[PDB]
This record gives structure tokens, C-alpha cells and sequence, in this order.
């Protein structure tokens, strides 16, 4: 596919920084850009990272999966090091829809197969049954990169 | 005779660190950042650790009372990459391409 | 600042600035003063008012951003009306 | 920093911010000009203590970390009719419904 990691074998020091209140999952896209998970880091954690040039990151909530930007961002790109500095890639919550962040909140508190016993408007049945997803992302992403082109 | 075999031991490891070799002589530099990597089980492995800054630092600290010394450091550094990696592992595959840089130079330093 | 009035189901007034309630895309065609939501109750209106105030403090915001918390047994009201004023 | 409040009489309630630094008659400013009441005619509270207008919030009370955008802290007002000020009076918010029982 379009949106994957380059084999560069060139290294790159990163450090992963989570200063959002979730538990963060790391995914690795790899060279058939297929995400692979990583160790998870819990809230306010950081720690160093060992990756390569274009290699492509993102990052979710290790729990639920809901989307986090990564430098006020969706995807990330490690560059080369210059004088051996570290590249930051500081992981944070962004600013949710009221409705959105409502849905993570039910979904949070009512098991799948209950969803439809609640009694409110039928649309919002199939809005909490269409759970975050990095697949569903990886396409948006791919098809803007594409319109770009 | 000791000091003039100690010049050749600098030059040889400012060789190791030229551009000309550092396709493959990168993952030595420094040492094993086992956090980073996210081995686990490296220091139950490796007891002893050596990289090239290592290795620098005692050359300047005057620390190797002569050249065998130097070499037991250097070899000690490819030994730990062999031991704890397996066979065909691109990092074994670079630290054979940077021992043989070594041992030749090493081999034609007048004892 | 311009304000407006957002007034309850349950005769509750709630001013707040213009530009904050104009988050809501259905409040926004409503208005281009005042306004009467005749189904949605003070203990839910109240919250989407703080909402308001949340998203234009930290939209463009470099800070980290806290969580919106939202208890448990209001949660089904309030995506309703977050629902029906698309926000 | 800065400070967020809701601002309530009756059933009327204010919301806006301002700074730890800006004093008690500066907040009945904001009022003036929403409800058309000059400082003289207010009285402001923070839960039972009347407030004076030359102290800061910060001095009565109210910091940043208490009087957040999303949980924002409340001040009491009333106003003065025929020389004589009203009782503090805040009428409270409607109650949320039991929990269902698949959300229990
Ligand atoms: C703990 C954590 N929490 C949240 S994330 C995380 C975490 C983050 C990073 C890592 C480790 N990094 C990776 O897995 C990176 C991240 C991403 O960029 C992909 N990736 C890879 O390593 C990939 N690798 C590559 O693209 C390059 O592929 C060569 C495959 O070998 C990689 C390492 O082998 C597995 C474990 N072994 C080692 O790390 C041995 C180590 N290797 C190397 C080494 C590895 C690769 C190469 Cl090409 C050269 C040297 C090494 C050194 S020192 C040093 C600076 C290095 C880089 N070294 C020495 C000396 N002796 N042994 C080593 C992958 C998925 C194919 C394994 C582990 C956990």
C-alpha cells in the first residue's frame, strides 16, 4: 500500500512522550503497511526509542482505541539525528466533539450486545456500534494523501 | 616501544569511527541502549559490555597498561554482538565487515 | 463580547458569550439573541455551556489537554443534545 | 492565571472568566454590563462569605486549579430593591434520572 514504513536500516533515537491521561498504545506500520503493536506507556511516562529513518508511527488509546495526535498530529515520521540529539514525539489528547466524546463515554459503561436496549434515537445505535478504528483511519489518511497528490 | 604501540592503537579506533566504515560500524559507537532496543534480557546475557566510546575514553584516561589490552576490549565488543544474537542477524553480519578492519590493522602494527 | 441567553426546559437562564455557543452548527443557523430549547433540562444545558468554554480554550491550544469528564448517569442525555445541536 | 466562573442569581446564571490577579468589582463590571445593575446594586458571594470589592479572587479563594473551563467555580449574587439587599438565593439544577440497569 501507499502509507508504510521505508527498509532504510538507518537509525534514528526517538523519545516517546505520553502527557495525555491515557493508557497509549504505540503502532508500527510496517513494510507491507500492516500496524504492528508495541508496549504500551502509561500516563505521564516517556522512555527512549530505538527506530529507523521513514518508519511510520501512530498512536491510540491501549483500552478503547480511541485516536491521539502525536505532535499535533495524526502520523509520525523519524528524520535522521543531527549531532546525535534525540527526536521528540510528544503524544497528547485532542480536542474531542462533544457527541464523540459522549459515544466513548456510553461505550465505556455498556457492554455491545446492550447498545440497542438503550432508549435513545436509533442513528445513534449504529454511531456507537462504529468503534474507533486504525483501519478505517489508515484509509481517510491514505485517500487525503491522495487528493494532495 | 609500549607508548608508540598505544598512538597505533588511537589510530586504529579513529579509523573505526571514519565515515568511510560507518555503514556498518554504527551500532558500536556507543554503548548497548538495552531500554531503547527493549531487550529484556541483555544484561542476563552479556555481563561484561564494551563499545567504542568505551573504549576511547581509556585509551585517553591511559588506562591500558599496553596494546593486548586494547585488543581484549576491542574483541571483547564483537564477542558480546556474537553471543547474544543469532548467526545470519544483520548486526553480526556488520560487526564481522568491522573486525576484519580491525584485525588487519591490528596485525601490521610493528611490535 | 456579544452574549446569548440558552434557556432550559426547566426556565433555567444560561448568558454566555456569542462566539462560544457558536460551536453548536444548530444554535449557528438559528442565530444568523436569545434562544429556547423547550426539551433539554438545566442539569444537561449546563454542561454543554462548560463544553463551550473547553473547546475555545483549547483549540490551538500548545498545552497538554485534559480530559472532558462526563458522570455516568448524565452521559445518555448529553449525547442526545450534543446530537441535535451537532457539536 | 486565569480563572473560570459561573456567576449565578435565581435562575439566571453567568458564564465567563478572568485572572486570579482581578479584584471583586471588576467581576461586577462583567455583571453591569450583561444585566444592567451598577456595582452598588450587587453583592457577591463565594458559598456564604460576602466578598469586598477591592480583594482579588485569588485573595477570596478562587485559583486555577479549582476554577477549571470544564468544572468552572460558582459565585453567588444578589441584588439590591428599595435600599434594602435581597437574601442569596441560587435555584438549583434539575436531577439526572436513575441509572438504567445496563449502565449499573
Ligand atoms: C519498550 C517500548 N515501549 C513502547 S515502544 C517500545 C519499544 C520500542 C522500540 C523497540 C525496539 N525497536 C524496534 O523494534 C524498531 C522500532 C521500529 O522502527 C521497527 N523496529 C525494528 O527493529 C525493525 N527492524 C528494522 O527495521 C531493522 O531490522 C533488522 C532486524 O533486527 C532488529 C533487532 O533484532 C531484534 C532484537 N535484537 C537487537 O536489538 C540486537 C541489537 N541490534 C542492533 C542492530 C539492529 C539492527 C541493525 Cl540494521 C543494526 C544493529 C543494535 C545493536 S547496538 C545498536 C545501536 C543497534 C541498532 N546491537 C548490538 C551491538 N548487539 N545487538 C544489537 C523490525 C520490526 C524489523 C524488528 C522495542 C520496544
Amino acid at each position: 500500500p501507499v502509507l508504510r514504513s521505508v527498509n532504510s536500516r538507518e537509525p534514528s533515537q526517538v523519545i516517546f512522550c505520553n502527557r495525555s491521561p491515557r493508557v497509549v498504545l504505540p503502532v508500527w506500520l510496517n513494510f507491507d503497511g500492516e500496524p504492528q503493536p508495541y508496549p504500551t506507556l502509561p500516563p505521564g511516562t516517556g522512555r527512549r526509542i530505538h527506530s529507523y529513518r521513514g518508519h511510520l508511527w501512530l498512536f491510540r488509546d491501549a483500552g478503547t482505541h480511541d485516536g491521539l495526535l502525536v505532535n499535533q498530529t495524526e502520523l509520525f515520521v523519524p528524520s535522521l539525528n543531527v549531532d546525535g540529539q534525540p527526536i521528540f514525539a510528544n503524544i497528547t489528547l485532542p480536542v474531542y466533539t462533544l457527541k464523540e466524546r459522549c459515544l466513548q463515554v456510553v461505550r465505556s459503561l455498556v457492554k455491545p450486545e446492550n447498545y440497542r436496549r438503550l432508549d435513545i434515537v436509533r442513528s445513534l445505535y449504529e454511531d456507537l456500534e462504529d468503534h474507533p478504528n486504525v483501519q478505517k483511519d489508515l484509509e481517510r489518511l491514505t485517500q487525503e494523501r491522495i487528493a494532495h497528490q | 616501544k609500549v607508548s608508540e604501540q598505544l598512538k597505533c592503537c588511537s589510530g586504529i579506533l579513529k579509523e573505526m569511527f571514519a565515515k568511510k566504515h560507518a555503514a556498518y560500524a554504527w551500532p558500536f559507537y556507543k554503548p548497548v541502549d538495552v531500554e531503547a532496543l527493549g531487550l529484556h534480557d541483555y544484561c542476563d546475557i552479556i555481563k561484561h559490555p564494551m563499545d567504542m566510546s568505551t573504549i576511547k575514553s581509556k585509551l585517553e584516561a591511559r588506562e591500558y597498561r599496553d596494546a593486548q589490552e586494547f585488543g581484549a576490549d576491542v574483541r571483547l565488543m564483537f564477542s558480546n554482538c556474537y553471543k547474544y544474537n543469532p548467526p545470519d542477524h544483520e548486526v553480526v553480519a556488520m560487526a564481522r565487515k568491522l573486525q576484519d578492519v580491525f584485525e588487519m590493522r591490528f596485525a601490521k602494527m610493528p611490535d | 463580547m456579544m452574549y446569548v441567553k440558552l434557556i432550559s426546559s426547566d426556565g433555567h437562564e444560561f448568558i454566555v458569550k456569542r462566539e462560544h455557543a457558536l460551536t453548536s452548527g444548530t444554535i449557528k443557523a438559528m442565530l444568523s439573541n436569545e434562544v429556547n430549547f423547550r426539551e433539554i433540562p438545566s442539569h444537561v444545558l449546563s454542561k454543554v455551556c462548560m463544553y463551550f468554554t473547553y473547546k475555545v480554550r483549547y483549540t490551538n491550544s500548545s498545552t497538554e489537554i485534559p480530559e472532558f469528564p462526563i458522570a455516568p448517569e448524565i452521559a445518555l442525555e448529553l449525547l442526545m443534545a450534543a446530537n441535535f445541536l451537532d457539536c | 492565571m486565569d480563572v473560570f466562573l459561573m456567576i449565578r442569581r435565581h435562575k439566571t446564571t453567568i458564564f465567563t472568566d478572568a485572572k486570579e490577579s482581578s479584584t471583586v468589582f471588576e467581576l461586577k463590571r462583567i455583571v453591569e454590563g450583561i444585566l444592567k445593575r451598577p456595582p452598588d446594586e450587587q453583592r457577591l458571594y463565594k458559598d456564604d462569605q460576602l466578598l469586598d470589592d477591592g480583594k482579588t479572587l485569588g485573595e477570596c479563594g478562587f485559583t486555577s486549579q479549582t476554577a477549571r473551563p470544564q468544572a468552572p467555580a460558582t459565585v453567588g449574587l444578589a441584588f439590591r430593591a428599595d435600599d434594602t439587599f435581597e437574601a442569596l438565593c441560587i435555584e438549583p439544577f434539575s436531577s439526572p434520572p436513575e441509572l438504567p440497569d445496563v449502565m449499573k
